[PDB]
């Protein structure tokens, strides 16, 4: 029962997760208000995962898709302009969460529009 | 009608890629080895916090390095967790499996990460150096096995049945391609180490045979020994004698850090930082831009680059520092970052942090002198150089005036000592301290019950330029000035009084011709004969003179002595002259010398000067 | 008892630390593929030599971009050689196997490659912005075959039934990460190919459908065009108009480039580079090519701060080597071309001063940049010495280098002696070193700072010393003059000392010399120390009093002496007040500038009041 | 009958020369005066190479050997100070010979030994 590797990314009014294995099948949906679960095995290493959210997310606005050799999800958050410090709700020595500095921002969220 | 197949990328070349790709920096070979080695005991530690039955094998956490010359072998031991076979065979192929699983799946209700190393090529690059290579390693799993290869397609697998049995962890054998015995070399080994595997969190153990014999003494060294990181500790658990003992060693200075900040920041960045403020300036230059880089940054412990601007704008340059993440910013394999927008922010926070320890070091009778008479100009090159910082670097500037000559003074101060008549701040600068300060070039200003400050450095006017704002106070002099009624007494006869020099105004303004603007006999001066200030909105005279050496109007005093002379001759000689011809030039180019100017045309006026005793004395 | 087994890296991971191990500047994609592309035309070009029947399948030799945004897909069309079923198959497995055994072998009795491109991973970089990839390849030696993975373990080959015939070659098709769009967009695919793959043996094939509806007007288009590489034509081939309308596009320049330096250098180098000296200076340029795809653009490598301005560009065959593909990463290799792109340019320099006007053009441009070189080199110091310009009490309306000025001094002579200051006329009619132009020499004229910046690093020219301000001797001269030298000096010998006492110390002698005529006094800074001038710079940017004899005004001095030594009353204003007047006629500094203008007025006092 | 590929390198006395394969047998030498041969194979395909001198080596005064996975040659000069424009006698349009940069240096040969 293996454990996938992980992606904080705060933006202006959401947070989007990429995991990380090759040619999973089955992906097991679990959007909970304040959690995250998903069992999915790859095509064998048996992957599951779960996680405590830092706020509360929008489980009605959130789409799950499949890219290629990672799984992508993303969701809309409870706020307008605030800037999440992790993504769990605890003390982050978490090895498998790691940030996303491709989509990583924060700070210049909207205030990257010139030259 | 499909057909899927595997992707199956083939070795002989991928190592190739790997080893050969270039790096003409090739000294890595050991920083990775190590890397790799750390990551082993670091793994074994963590280990025993559950069963430290598994430490009995061997109760020391090291790395040793062996360098034998006699048959070209650099040995690399270490007491780490070692692989079992099965270890061995897996993760020695490339790439896919790495001592990162073992971390991956952590999770733990600590999850300590001392250990970070992904990629899992790391190992490959000792062929850089070496033709041969030589694993063997003891896991209290399995015994003792030996894992030998030439950077072929193939590796080989055998139980070691005669070599000298370790307790646990791993020995590395390095057979150098025939000409790489630099790194048998002590002082090497010590540059290469003592430099990019610095702060690692073990003891880093370097044998060295030297004999004393009279004509062998093996000696396990280098537990040396302030290694450690002193960005890893609580801030309150440290105090001077251990900052300072830390700036000392990775800054081959001499004198104690004058200052210094620790500090962290978190949230989706997490980086910690040390940050010096060093008793002198070097004193080296500087703006070159080919020497400055200071600021060591480090990853998860390992040394990655050290930088200037990009961290750093140039003008905090002297800030000796040390930076480190575990969030690893990503790093194409190992050397930079790569995403530089990472490095914009640490830049922001190593300003902002860096700003408050000065507005700090402010909170200080003298210990800001000292640190004030080391970067009075490294303070001024940030006000030009910034936009934002500007008005907090505003206030952080000390400055000499006629209010208070042998003593120091900020500008919030004279904010304060301003009535609520004035809006407006004054300043003159030029050559020195002294070739100003007694100078009644303004007296008038000095008895208009007003307050002028002293520049005497050039930077500093190359500042205040960025600054005709401050506090909504506007900056001024030498240019132009006006003020208000002032006690209209002699407003009253401004127009009527200087109109008894009007007649004498476009007289004057003539034998000069071409130079000046417009030729006027203002109060803003009292004995002194004459003045020279340039138009406003227009370059310093004084400005002018360095502008100008690396690369107009005519004030009258109407009561000096010498000057009512004029009105009376005015009458007796207009237009043209005989003997005011040496004299009308010649005082406006005293009066030009005097507003901070240039030797314009230096041989004609000294012709002048001695035309000008044959009258007098003779 | 060994056990020998045979490395096997994997996939999964191999590929995620080829397209994640960063690179934050993601367009190489395209870079990629192209060179990928042309290394395919390429391929077949060369396969015709000997058999023209292969190029019947499509006659034409092209890449051609297509964005279809409907469905979100970058098409790469290319008409190159094209992969059989077992050509794509074999080929993508990573790095292993590349398109280079072709050329690997080749050996031929002509051997031409055009086409370079190893590693054998420059595809793989797709993904970078590709979510899933399209490859669709025929070549005239089997049918349409469709190769498709996802980044995964696994890829797919199947015989395309239905989907567009192509005559032979390939098309790529690329389904783009949900926000790499921004690679759909006709400004940026311009942007990347034409500045990282702008010089290819291929035309850069372009489909951009336009906006036409009032109730499309597709253009396949930049051939554009105003492309080609005009180092891979023999100079004579080449003159005015073609380089010069190279520069502009190279460069995004409007006037004409003053010169050009094309050329080349062979051994174990091989490179060719085009050079252009612009026709004026502004206020990163010799772009670096191998095998024509673009590597970096530097300064501080190749060319030497103080030819900056050099606008070029440098390609070799010879692949430095490269990381995975943005720098040589051997910079013993940097250092070479550095020497070159420096002799070769100097030569250049040197063209350009076998010239009337047109020197002079080039100089009122960079005189500062050869100055600034003849300071910061060393072993050009007088390959670069002999290219300087300045004035002369010889010629004053008129340039002078310093190999005319070694022809104009007599034997008598071994030293060239040169002043600088603050202006040209301040200087020139100026009775300073009158007596050294009265005395059959000759001095040059240096205005700018940063001349005294250079001459400092040439205290030894072809020999010959420079030296400026100053001490001085001759023989005999008419051993007349010489004679009463001591006899009449000594008549101011009484005056001499009493001088050096109101002034006290910052001078070290007080002397009476006739090396002057009725120029009142003079401050001649000590032999084998620094200028005045010198001095009024090298401190701008951070001793001896000699009298005229024979001066109506130092006459005085000898009378008044006896009417009063030590101290005075009326000559304090005086005594210190010519001193200070005869020290900015020595070059010099405001030294004390409050004092002295007081005195002058001071002076206005007796004598017309 | 395939082509290994190779690589030029003068110094001051002396030129070396590295092949390229995996784990190849029986190295084939040949050290003619003024011609190369090696006929390795390695553990199938069969690698045979032969090239022309641009000056005269020492066939008696040079080692060869294999290092993993490239053979490596290196032979004396017959000379004092000079530097050759190529290694083979001809128009190098020759594809598999290549510069090695990592050894290669020349015009600073003994004269890179600085500070
Ligand atoms: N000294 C050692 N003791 C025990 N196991 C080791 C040792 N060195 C390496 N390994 C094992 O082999 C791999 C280490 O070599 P590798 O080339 O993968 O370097 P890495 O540290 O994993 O990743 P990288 O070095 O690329 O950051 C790990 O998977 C680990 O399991
Ligand atoms: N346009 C194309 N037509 C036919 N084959 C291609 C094309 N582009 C790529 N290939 C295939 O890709 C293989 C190797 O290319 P790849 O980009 O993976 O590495 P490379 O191009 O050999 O070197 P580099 O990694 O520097 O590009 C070739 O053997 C060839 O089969």
């Amino acid at each position: 029962w293996a454990q996938r590797s992980s992606t904080t990314d705060p933006e202006r009014n959401y947070v989007l997760i990429t995991v990380s294995i090759a040619d999973c099948d089955a992906p097991e949906l679990t959007i909970k208000p304040s959690y995250i679960e998903l069992k999915a095995q790859s095509k064998v290493h048996h992957y599951q995962l779960h996680i405590d959210l830092y706020k509360e997310i929008i489980p009605e606005k959130t789409m799950h898709k499949v890219a290629n050799g990672y799984f992508l999800k993303l969701y809309k958050k409870d706020l307008e302009s605030e800037y999440w410090p992790r993504l769990t709700k605890e003390k982050v020595k978490y090895p498998y969460i790691k940030t996303d500095f491709d989509k990583w921002v924060d700070a210049d969220e909207q205030d990257e529009v010139e030259a | 009608a499909s057909e899927t197949f595997e992707f199956q990328a083939e070795i002989t070349q991928l190592m190739s890629l790997i080893i050969n790709t270039v790096y003409s920096n090739k000294e890595i070979f050991l920083r990775e080895l190590i890397s790799n080695a750390s990551d082993a005991l670091d793994k074994i530690r963590y280990k025993s916090l559950s069963d430290p039955k598994q430490l009995e094998t061997e109760p020391d956490l090291f790395i040793r390095i062996t360098p034998k010359p006699e048959q070209k072998v650099l040995e690399i031991r270490d007491s780490g967790i070692g692989m079992t076979k099965a270890e061995l065979i897996n993760n020695l192929g490339t790439i896919a499996k790495s001592g990162t699983k073992a971390f991956m799946e952590a999770l733990s209700a600590g999850a300590d990460v001392s250990m970070i190393g992904q990629f899992g090529v790391g190992f490959y690059s000792l062929f850089l150096v070496a033709d041969r290579v030589q694993v063997i390693s003891k896991s209290n799993d399995d015994e003792q096995y030996i894992w030998e290869s030439n950077a072929g397609g193939s590796f080989t697998v055998t139980l070691d049945e005669v070599n000298e049995r370790i307790g646990r962890g791993t020995i590395l054998r390095l057979f150098l391609k025939d000409d790489q015995l630099e790194y048998l070399e002590e002082k090497r080994i010590k540059e290469v180490i003592k430099r990019h595997s610095e702060f690692v969190a073990y003891p880093i153990q370097l044998v060295v045979t030297k004999e004393v014999e009279k004509e062998e003494e093996v000696q396990e060294i280098e537990e040396l020994n302030k290694t450690k990181p002193l960005w890893t500790r609580n801030p309150s658990d440290i105090t001077q004698e251990e900052y300072n003992a830390f700036y000392k060693s990775i800054s081959n200075d001499w004198e104690d850090p004058l200052y210094v900040k620790h500090f962290s920041v978190e949230g989706q960045l997490e980086f910690r930082a040390i940050l010096f403020i060093p008793k002198r300036a070097p004193f080296d230059l500087f703006e070159s831009k080919k020497k400055k880089n200071n600021i060591k940054l480090y990853v998860r412990r390992v040394f990655i680059t050290d930088e200037a601007e990009d961290l750093i704008p140039e003008w905090l340059s002297f800030v000796k520092g040390v930076v480190d993440s575990e969030d690893l910013p990503l790093n194409l394999s190992r050397e930079m970052l790569q995403q530089n927008k990472i490095m914009k922010v640490i830049r922001k926070n190593i300003v902002k942090k860096l700003i408050e320890a000065f507005n700090e070091i402010a909170e200080d009778s003298e210990q800001f002198e000292k640190f004030y008479s080391a970067f009075s100009k490294n303070i001024k090159l940030g006000v030009h150089e910034d936009t934002q910082n500007r008005a907090a670097l505003a206030k952080l500037l000390r400055y000499n005036s006629t209010k208070s000559v042998d003593e120091l003074t900020s500008l919030t101060d004279y904010v304060t000592r301003m009535p609520e008549h004035q809006k407006n701040i004054y300043y003159i600068t030029g050559e020195s301290l002294k070739a100003v300060e007694k100078s009644p070039f303004l007296d008038a200003l000095k008895a208009k019950n007003f307050e002028v400050l002293f520049l005497t450095d050039p930077i500093d006017e190359y500042a205040f330029t960025q600054l005709k704002e401050f506090e909504g106070k506007t900056l001024v002099d030498i240019t132009k000035d006006f003020e208000l009624e002032e006690t209209d007494e002699e407003k009253a006869e401004r127009e009527k009084e200087i109109k008894e020099y009007e007649p004498l105004t476009k007289a004057l303004k003539e034998i000069l011709g071409d130079q000046v603007e417009k030729v006027v006999v203002s109060y803003k001066l009292l004995d002194a004969p004459a003045a020279i200030r340039t138009g406003q909105f227009g370059w310093s005279a004084n400005m002018e003179r360095i502008m100008k050496a690396q690369a107009k109007t005519f004030e009258i005093s109407p009561k000096s002595p010498i000057i009512k002379e004029l009105k009376k001759r005015v009458d007796e000689g207009g237009a043209q002259d005989k003997t005011v011809k040496d004299l009308t030039k010649l005082l406006y180019e005293t009066a030009l010398l005097t507003s901070g100017f240039s030797l314009d045309e230096p041989t004609s006026f000294a012709s002048r000067i001695n035309r000008l005793i044959s009258l007098g004395l003779n």
